[PDB]
């Protein structure tokens, strides 16, 4: 499980987030409204599922959506979500 | 409830009233001291001055007695105590309304609590930091309030704590002109009452039992005229301990301490405990988010009367 | 065909029961629990088996609910197809959709 | 390379968002350490907490992040212990005179809404608020607020209560009217 806070993407008050499932198989992009404290403020947007075993994750501040994901076999995947 | 923004850019650490109850001084971790006056006409808190004071986070401030002028002490984590005197020939909200008097560069550790003695003891001070050394600073020369002399230096803790372990210290004087000079000093898990002896030096007088964890606040109740004194303590545990003190080597009076009550209503850590002017209403804040108000019953047992959620 | 329940379904039904070590995630460890008799099961075990289908479409749900009691490891699936009048491709769909929870046993 | 400091606490690096000279790693034995780059440049760590985070850092390559820096205010970090409580350590600094020596001032414990939390992260809100998004061991992700705990309740001679919080800046007053 890896929850990484991602900034410099949204122009509204929403704060983006990236999540990795505890089985280390998918990367999920979220969108959280801070002013609303309900559990429905977390909005699931996209999910990339073609992953073997995620070991590390990073994002790109300049370009929106570019997310790199490492793996235990050795395959680094750089792709887009938004 | 009317919330007013103090205007700091960081966490407000200590808030203290003046003697007349119309001025509040707020210290914070943004290295600022702000003094707010209560307007008689608009009945809203408005800022009087806001000046940078220290090079680190200020954690304790205290107003002096109004018969010695308007002096605000300021103990911060940069091992300094700075005394601030108001010169009224300056504009408000400027930074020059409160003039600096003296820096006490004797503490080798980050100071936690500063307190003024009552006016019948003179213009005294009491400092405590993580060095575990209690220091009393007097004001002997009356011509200039810039020559403050260290007089009493009593060691509360044998060795200072390490940087990774947390610590907390608090002080409370004795608001009684008809009793000898006393001082409630709260160490990490210890509460010591220090009394002024016949030799002019402080001595260990009594110890408050209990306190299995860190003491977060100590407060001596005002002696309204009763024969027993009251000390309220808020620990890292949920206990609001109220100690009843009856006063009767080289000490003018030996004193006995009996635990009057012990309340676990907060279910957390009692961060602050305080008293009223007459010692009838106690106020205690805790991790439950609620500030409880305690009043003594007919049978001398304190029972909660109001709970203020936030 | 024998049914299997992994630790994710156990945690999901724990969350549902909450609605009414810890430092690491070793990916080679699975708390596999085999329901021997799906018909003869407790409440939490039937919750396991019903949460195993949470996400599949209506046809798969109906085919699972009509053929859950036959997943006891003793009834051949050919006799199930003959008796219950179901398509063989429907059984293939039900087996392939639930790939990581169905145990195949092949003997005479 | 600019410098090479031999230390065993070389794991997940989180730069401080308010001061880039400070970073914090931990080790195989769970020992957390907050560093300063200038001391290593010139070399002791600025802080060292014995067994604060989960151990076994060399053996397991899939480790949850139970330590986070604070993106709402400076000199603060949250540590999640046993999946139940989050310790918000607040630090204090003093300059020996530009490297600020650090020590622990206050630790605040917040019980989580649901147990068995593996990893967590902050949510910055308005008026210096704090909320925490947490991922459980079952993969459920929820949102939990931080309550406004009163730090000072003082009484006046006019029977007036003044309340100071640990989170925001505003001061609450209950006058006798």
């Amino acid at each position: 499980g890896l929850i990484k806070k991602v900034t410099h993407w949204s122009y509204d008050n929403l704060i983006d987030y990236l999540s990795v499932n505890p089985t280390r198989d998918e990367v999920t992009h979220y969108k959280v409204d801070p002013e609303n404290e309900s559990d429905e403020s977390i909005i699931k947007l996209h999910t990339v599922k073609d992953f073997g075993s995620i070991t590390c994750l990073d994002y790109s501040e300049s370009e929106i959506g570019m997310i790199g994901v490492g793996e235990k076999n050795g395959y680094l995947r750089i792709f887009n979500i938004s | 409830m009317q919330p007013f923004d103090s205007g700091h850019d960081d966490l407000v650490h200590d808030v203290v009233y003046d003697f007349y109850g119309r001025h509040v001084a707020t210290c914070s971790s943004d290295q600022h001291i702000k003094v707010f006056k209560l307007d008689k006409d608009t009945s809203n808190w408005e800022l009087s001055d806001s000046w940078r004071a220290h090079d680190s986070s200020i954690v304790a401030i205290d107003w002096a007695s109004p018969e010695y002028g308007r002096i605000i002490a300021s103990a911060s984590y940069d091992k300094t105590v700075k005394l601030w005197e108001e010169d009224p020939d300056q504009e408000e909200c400027s930074g020059r309304r409160w003039n600096k008097l003296c820096t006490l560069n004797d503490s080798k550790g980050s100071l936690y609590s500063v307190k003024f003695a009552p006016a019948h003891l003179g213009l005294k001070l009491a400092c405590l930091g993580n060095d575990g050394i209690l220091r009393l600073y007097d004001a002997l020369e009356p011509s200039d309030l810039r020559s403050w002399t260290l007089t009493s230096e009593m060691k509360v803790l044998s060795i200072p704590p390490a940087n990774h372990l947390q610590s907390d210290f608090c002080l409370s004087w004795c608001p009684s002109r008809f009793s000898p000079e006393k001082l409630a000093v709260s160490a990490l898990e210890q509460a010591i009452i220090y009394q002024r002896g016949k030799d002019g030096k402080l001595h260990v007088a009594a110890k408050l039992p209990g306190h299995k964890s860190l003491i977060r606040s100590i407060s001596w109740a005002p002696s309204i005229g009763r024969w027993y004194q009251l000390i309220a303590t808020g620990c890292k545990d949920g206990r609001i301990r109220i100690f009843k003190i009856t006063e009767k080597a080289e000490l003018q009076s030996n004193l006995q301490v009996e635990l009057l009550s012990e309340h676990d209503d907060h279910n957390g850590e009692v961060w602050s405990v305080s008293w009223n002017l007459t010692g009838t209403i106690l106020s205690s804040a805790g991790d439950d988010g609620k500030v409880r108000l305690w009043k003594a019953t007919y049978s001398n047992e304190f029972k909660c009367m109001s709970v203020i959620t936030a | 065909i024998n049914i299997r329940v992994d630790k994710h379904i156990k945690m999901a039904v724990d969350e549902d029961l909450e609605k009414e070590f810890e430092y690491d995630d070793p990916e080679m460890q699975h708390d596999y629990t085999i329901i021997l008799e799906p018909e003869r099961a407790t409440a939490i075990e039937k919750r396991w088996l019903y949460r195993c289908i949470y996400g599949q479409p209506s046809d798969i749900q109906i085919l699972f609910n009509k053929l859950l009691k036959y997943f006891n490891g003793k009834v051949p699936m050919e006799l199930v197809i003959i008796k219950e009048e179901i398509s063989r491709h429907d059984l293939k769909k039900l087996l392939n959709a639930l790939d990581k929870y169905l145990i195949e046993i092949h003997h005479w | 390379p600019i410098y090479q400091h031999p230390t065993r606490l070389t794991y997940d690096i989180k730069l401080n968002p308010f001061n880039d000279w400070q970073f914090s790693t931990y080790g195989d034995d769970g020992t957390l350490a907050i560093w300063d780059r200038r001391k290593l440049s010139d070399a002791s760590p600025l802080l060292t907490f014995e067994k604060l985070v989960g151990s076994g850092a060399a053996s397991r390559k899939y480790m949850n992040s139970c330590f986070r820096w604070s993106c709402v205010r400076n000199n603060e970090f949250a540590t999640l212990h046993r999946g139940d409580t989050i310790k918000r350590w607040r630090l204090g600094y003093y300059c020996d005179s530009n490297i600020e020596n650090l020590f622990v001032s206050s630790v605040h414990d917040t019980n989580t809404m649901y147990d068995r939390v593996a990893t967590f992260d902050y949510i910055p809100r308005s008026n210096n608020g704090t909320s925490l998004i947490c991922m459980r061991q079952s993969g459920t992700i929820y949102r939990m607020p931080i309550s406004e705990v009163c730090s000072k309740a003082i009484l006046n001679n006019r029977n007036s209560l003044l309340l100071s919080n640990f989170e925001n800046t505003e001061i609450d007053e209950i006058r006798v009217n």
